Order: C-alpha cells, then structure tokens, then sequence
C-alpha cells in the first residue's frame, strides 16, 4: 500500500470516467523528493567514507 | 442554536427528511435562504468596550 | 457456420434445457413456456400418489409378465 | 378502486346533479350520454398521470435478428398479435395482464444481465435511441439479448363493454380533480354564455386542487437517494 | 487545495514548497526563521542518526 | 365524535336552513337528496385529512413468497375478505378496528426485527419502493419477514347503507370547514348566477377557518425533536 | 395509434357534440363536412410536430451524375413513382412504408463511407448546401456516393379517400391539444360574435396544454449526452 | 451537506441526471442559482470572539 | 496556468523562472532566501555527484 501512494499505481489511481479529468497530483511523491537530496548529500560530502 | 422554520415552507415528509440530515424540497413560495432562523449570540455594543 | 439461436425461433417446449443456466431470465422463461406440463401433474397428484404408493406393488408383476401371458 | 358505475353515481349526485343527462332518480347518467362522459374520463385520467408520476409500470421486450425498431403496440404483444402477418411476437405479457398500450414517457431500459443501458447518449456507441416517444430502437441486436423497459404509465383505457376495463385505481384525495375537469368538458361544450362562465369555475378549481397535491405532496411524488457520487468522485 | 499541503508539511516537517519554490513561505522576520528552521533540522538531524 | 345523523340535523338547522332540502320542520334532509350529502361529506373530509395529519394509523402486513407487490386493499385483510378469492390475506387486523382501506401518503415502515426499513432508496439495495402510492413493494420476500407501514390516513368511508360506516371523528374546531364546504358543493351545482356568488363565499370561508387552525396550531400540526445529529456527526 | 374513424367518434362525443356538424345520433360527422376536419386535422398535426421533435425518420439517397439538385418528393422514390415521367428514381424505400414527403427541416446527413458530411457550411469546401428546406444540393455527385439523411419529419398526410392515409399516430398525451385547435377552427369561421369569444378559449386551451407537456417533459423532447470535447481539446 | 431543491423546477427525467451527475436542463421561471440551497456552517458572531 | 509552473518547480526542484526572468519570485526576506537556495542546491549537488 505504501508503495502504491508514492506512485499512482494502485489503489490510490483516480477511476477513469469518459469525459472527466483522471489527473492525480504526487503528494506523497514531493515529499519523498525533498528527502532523498537532503540525506545523501552528507554521506557523499568527502572522498573518504568510514572514518 | 435555537432554529425556526416557517410553517408551510416544507411538507410533511419533506420536514422530516430535512430534519435527519438528507435532502429535501421546499415550497417555491418561501426560500430557506432567508428562512431557516438560526439564533447567534447578538454583537456587543462598542459602547460597553469603551466604558 | 452461421448463427442459429434466439427465444421466438429455435425454441419451444419439446426442446432440452441449454448450457445458460446462469441467465435467470432463461430459466424463468424456461419454466413458464412449459407451463401446461407443470398443471397437468399438478391437477392430477392425487392419481399418482395412489399409484406411487403401490409402486413395489407393480414391479413384482412387471417380473413374470410373460408367465401371465401363459394363462390367458 | 371502484366500478364505473360508481363513477356515474357521483357525477349524478355530483357536479352534473342539476342536468338534464342524468336519470329521474339521480341514480345514472342518462344511457346514450354514457360515451360523452366515457371520452371525457379518458381524457382526464391521462393529465393527471401526466403531471403526477403515479403509476411507474414495466415490460419485458426480446431482441429478434434483423429488427431495429420495436414499437410498443399491442400487435407485437404475444396474447394479441396475429400470426398471419407477424412471424413472431416480442412483447411478453400474460392473459390476465395484457399489454394495453399504456406507454408515456421512457425512464430507465436494464438488459437480462442486470446492466444499466444509456438512453438517448448520441455519444454513447452502445446507448440505445428513441426515435418516437413509444418506438424503441437498438442498433445492435445479439443472439440472447431480452431488455426490460420501466416506464411512466397511464391508466388503461376505460370501456362500456363487458370484456374492456371498468375499473379506476387513482388516489382518492384526486376525485374532486376528475370531477372538476369532466365537468369543465360538459359545461364548455354548452355554447350559452352562462355555461361558459361557470365552465371556467370548475377548470380553475381543478388546477388549484392538482397544485395542492404538490403543495403538500400527498402522491409521494418527491424522491431523494443517498449521494454516491462522493465515492465516484474519490473524495474519501 | 493549499490546506492539504499545509496540514502535510506540519506531519512530516518537511518544506515541500508548495506554490512554487521560493523563500516567501519561510516567513517575514529573521528571528523567527531561526527558529523554524532549527526545529525542522532537528526532524532531519534525528533520521540522520539512525542511517 | 357524534353519529352521521346529528349531521343532518346540524346542516338542517345550519347553513341549508333556507334551502327547500330540508324537511318541513327543518329537522332533517330529504331521503332523495341524501348520497348527495353523502358524497359531498366524503369528499371534504379527504380534504381535511390531506392538508392536516390528523389521523395516524399502522397496519402489519406479512410477506408472502413469489409475491413482490402488496396493495393496501380491504380485499386482502384477515376481517372482511373472501376466503374463495384470495387463499390467505397478508394484512393482520384481529384486534380492533377493521382495515377501512384509508392509505394517503406512507411515512415509514419497520419489520419485525425492529430496525428501520428505507423507503423509495434509490440506491440502496435493500430499500423498499412504491410503484403505486397506496402499493408496496417488496423485492425480496423471506420466510418469516413482517412489516409495519405507517402512513397518514384518511377518515373511513361514510355510507348511510346497512352495515355501513356511520360515525364521524373529526376535531370540533373544522366542524365550521366541513359545513362551508358542503355548502360550496350544493349552491354551485345550481347553476345560478345568484347561488354561484353564495357558493364562493362559502368556499373563501372554508379556507378562512383552515388558515386560521394552522396560524393558531389548534391540530398541533407541527413536530420538533431532540436533535441527535449532535453526537452521530461527533462534535462530542 | 387509430384510425380516421374513431377521431370522428370522439369529437362527434367530444368537443363537437353541441353543433349541428354531427349525425342526429351524435355518432359521426356528416359526409359533406368531412373534409372539412381532414383540412384541420391536416393543420393540426403539423403544428405538433413543429414544437416538439416527435418524430424522426431517415431517407437513403442515390447520387446521379449530371444533377446537383435533389428534392425530397414521393415522384423520385422508387415506390409510388411514374416510371415513363423520371427514368431512375434515387430515393429508395425498398423495405418498410413508403416514402410519404413528410420532410420539415433537415439534421445531419451520413454518406455511405460512414463519415458526417457537414451541411450549410459556406467555408467547407465539401460541404453540402440546401437552397430550399425540403431540396438537398450536392456540388460533386461521385460514381457511387450514397446519403442518408436524417430529419425532423410531419404525421403524413391524411385523407379520406380510397388507398389514402387513415391511420393517426401521435401521443395520447397530445389528443386534449388536437381536439382544442380543431375546435378552434371551425368556432372561428362561423364569423359570429358569440362563437368568436368560444374559438378563442379553444386556442388558449391548447397552447396551454402544450406548455404544460414542455413543462413536466412528457415527449422526452430535451437531449444531452456524454461530453467529448473534454478530450478533443486536450484537457486529459 | 444538505441539498434543498425547489418543487416543479425538473421533471421527472431532469432531475434523475442531474443527481447523477449529468448535464440537465431547467424551467426558465426559476433560476437554479438561487435555488439549490446548500446548507453551510452559519458565520460565527464576532461578539463571542471578542467576549 | 501559474498553478501548473508552481507545482512543477516544486516536483523538480529547479527555478524554471515562469512570468519572466527575475529574482521577484524568491521571496522578500533575505533570511528565506538562504533557506530555498540551499535546500534547492542539495538536488542539484546530488546530481553532481552521480556525474
């Protein structure tokens, strides 16, 4: 489930009906995105790794 | 909280309806917009704030 | 090769039952197109109850029908 | 429900008491001025099963190969068509409940399968059309296909003879409403300018008595259903 | 619309900068940008421990 | 609560004193001339149960298997049916009163395992629906299911007939609106431009004395409750 | 859905009755009045199907090199048409009833490829044009290009003489607003003043009775459909 | 939540599609923009606030 | 249509510059523009690093 709320994939996929909208904007997504720079960046900072 | 409805703005079946929170239809004649009194506390002269 | 299917055509009361059990309809139909067969043994339940009621009766004559035969 | 005969009772001890239609015991209405009151009924029965959804009746209609069209007549029925010019009838029915042309307006068609089919969806490939108000048309016609077709009906048709209906099954609080309107047919077929006038009287009597009925809905006429499209919509 | 990613940025701390990606959201006066932004690196200081 | 006859009396002595529909000694009303009054009391008295919910009345009615529709006729009750025509009634009145047949409007209807059943629910799957306004119908029929409808009704039927109903039962503050409608009726079925002018002022007082009952709220026509949306929404 | 007959019937027993038009038994109209009503009857009708879009029919068109102009007569069908006169008709109506030129005012037309071809488009190249209302103009007639036109179309005309049209068919709903304009007509040419106020009633009656169905949409008149343009716009 | 429709201004077939969320024509003697009532939380008076 | 530029650069992180080329769309504060332009410049370092 929880992989199914990062992408629009499962359960959280808007139901398509002829005629209207089925866009679904990423929530979860955005949030994941901000994250994923913001933890790696410290391990990445240096040549060297393990002290 | 106290609410006042005028009568004959709503049918037997329909006041009912209308009081366990489903739609209803109304009268033409009288829009509930203007009708339906639901009694708030009244606004506090300035003058009692002044003194 | 073609089709051939359908209730007003290639459907009647003598025919079988098909495989669409499934359609409700179909069955209700089915009952209701043989109707006068249902009433004939509904009106007349009281013959074979009698007759059913001997039915062992009638078997062990049915097993020296020749033998009877010899009698007359 | 009453007879008819009922019927001639009250508008003998009714509206029409002071005519000179009516018996010399008030009891009926005069014999060879049956039919005047009978066109009238008629006539009257059908605006107020108009205006009033009261009678919401159904038909079952098969499918035949090479057949578009399907008029609801009785000649298509299977206790009425005749066989020397129909191969064979689509239009079920029972004897005792026979097909009586009572057709007003289309509601909702739902096939053997239980599927909602659209009505007039011009976008719609699968949707079915209704050329005439009583023809049904489907651009498609498969092998096992049976529709079933709920409609606003009107009451059938009364007769004077023996075998056609001599029943009325309307709601009682609209009796004055039929009387108002079968005397508005008779006063205003009168060409005297008194008649005239009191023609009227009755006409407008018999609206404000129909409007009341919707005033306090006495017909249950007004329907409301527990809102699905907020599942539909996904709110959650 | 603009409530939803409000509520979600409070849960999960994160500055999804909604509306565009710019400093306006952060606030007015420096002060309290301290103040903000310390409390929302704690958040990310604590995830970074565990990794 | 009086008979029908003090009604004869009353109008003898009242509105129709002058008319030459009374007796010599004005004490009573022509047997010729009484269905007339008859089917003018019928009607005003569906009038006033139409626009007033007076009378309330509950009937239980058992459900049958292979029938979804049950009509809310005399015929079809345990008192007063024929045991030839109908095999067994499925509206219980063993105690009290008998079915008069006096359906108007339903209101609601619960089973016999004491929840509430929806009525006219669209989109409920087990709701019940009204084909006809004094029809009910029941879409799955099980073994032991019994319903309670309530529903306003109207007065029984009045008829001066043997064995027939005789009583009426009406608050004494409309008994001023049923004379002025009777009234109404017998001078406009005249035809006289000076009995026409009486008949209208009769039919403006009937609908005087009815506002006036609801602007005073004689009938407590009106109906509030403890409001219980409070705790199910959970404002707490 | 009857025939000639029974509408002499009902007016003879209907809005008629009073006049002297009908028989001493009030059972039919006199021979040398008949035409008479044809001609209203006629009017009737087609005022009806002006206001609402009862019916709809659809004609199959042949092209033929060399014309550009192709009117909707009964002379260039293939059924009732003079074979020494028009060598090739290009109207066909092979199966079903005859073409009866009941052509008012044209909605879309399909060739025989399945695509629409736009109609009255000026700045269309291959657009079809229609100079008058019932004439159909083609600027390129192709080898084997064929067109179904699609149309709002009349009740064929009736008449009262041998192999005629005698068959009404329109909604029960509507007959009230029939019999009023008929009525209407013959009122107003007796050129007299108490008659005149009576035709004018008539006319009121009917066009009341024709707001009355648009009002409750008893002819299903209104149509929608499932929006397209959503996605040929690109919205997604 | 509560929806309030006036008596007479849809037909029968009208008013089916328009609770079904289709397109819907109205009678012309009544304007559906004041009518359709939609009951909403009534404006808190600024007395109690300020009380 | 500034919806759509604003959820956009808020998915990718990158100042696309929308209604013309400015440092107006930034914010007010010079204490939030610290904070957008190191948060944005994480996303952008990390892709470095990859390359």
């Amino acid at each position: 489930e929880w992989n199914d709320l990062m992408r629009i994939e499962g359960k959280a996929k808007p139901p398509k009906v002829k005629g209207r909208s089925q866009v679904q904007p990423k929530l979860v997504r955005r949030q994941a995105e901000w994250r994923y720079s913001a933890l790696t960046e410290p391990f990445l900072g240096s040549n060297k790794l393990f002290k | 909280g106290q609410r006042g409805m005028p009568k004959g703005m709503l049918d037997a079946l329909n006041s009912r309806r209308y009081r366990e929170g489903e739609d209803y239809e109304y009268n033409p004649t009288q829009n509930p917009a203007q009708m339906i009194i639901e009694h708030k506390f009244p606004e506090l002269p300035q003058s009692a704030l002044t003194m | 090769t073609i089709p051939n299917e359908g209730y007003c055509c290639e459907t009647l009361n003598d025919p079988i039952v098909d495989k669409m059990i499934g359609n409700a309809y179909y069955v209700v139909k089915f009952v209701a197109l043989r109707m006068p067969f249902i009433k004939n043994v509904s009106d007349n339940m009281t013959q074979l109850l009698a007759i059913h009621n001997k039915l062992t009766e009638l078997s062990a004559i049915y097993t020296k029908l020749d033998e009877l035969q010899l009698i007359h | 429900m009453y007879y008819i005969e009922e019927l001639f009772c009250r508008l003998a001890n009714g509206v029409l008491n002071n005519t000179g239609i009516v018996t010399d015991d008030r009891g009926d209405i005069e014999d060879d001025s049956k039919p005047f009151i009978i066109v009238a009924a008629n006539e009257a029965l059908t605006r107020l099963h108009g205006r009033f959804n009261m009678r919401n009746n159904n038909v079952v209609v098969e499918m035949q190969e090479g057949r578009t069209n399907y008029p609801l007549l009785a000649k298509y029925a299977v206790q009425s068509y005749d066989p020397n010019e129909v191969k064979c009838p689509f239009i079920m029915d029972l004897a005792g409940e026979k097909f009586a042309e009572d057709v007003i307006r289309i509601l909702e068609v739902y096939d053997d399968k239980g599927r909602r089919r659209p009505l007039n969806d011009r976008n719609n490939p699968c949707s079915l059309f209704t050329p005439r108000p009583n023809v049904l048309q489907n651009n498609a016609p498969k092998a096992w296909e049976v529709l079933n077709v709920m409609y606003q009906a009107k009451h059938p048709k009364l007769s004077t003879a023996e075998d056609g209906y001599n029943e009325i099954d309307i709601p009682d609080t609209l009796d004055p409403a039929l009387d108002a309107y079968i005397a508005y047919r008779y006063y205003t077929s009168l060409n005297t300018p008194e008649s005239s006038a009191k023609a009227a009287e009755y006409l407008s009597f018999y609206d404000s008595i129909c409007r009341e009925v919707v005033e306090y809905d006495l017909t249950s006429d007004t329907e409301v259903d527990t809102n699905t499209l907020f599942r539909k919509r996904g709110w959650r | 619309a603009t409530l939803q990613n409000q509520e979600a940025e409070s849960l999960t701390g994160v500055k999804a900068f909604a509306g565009g990606v710019t400093g306006e959201s952060y606030g007015d006066v420096a002060a309290g940008i301290r103040g903000v932004l310390d409390a929302a690196s704690k958040r990310e200081m604590a995830i970074l421990r565990r990794l």
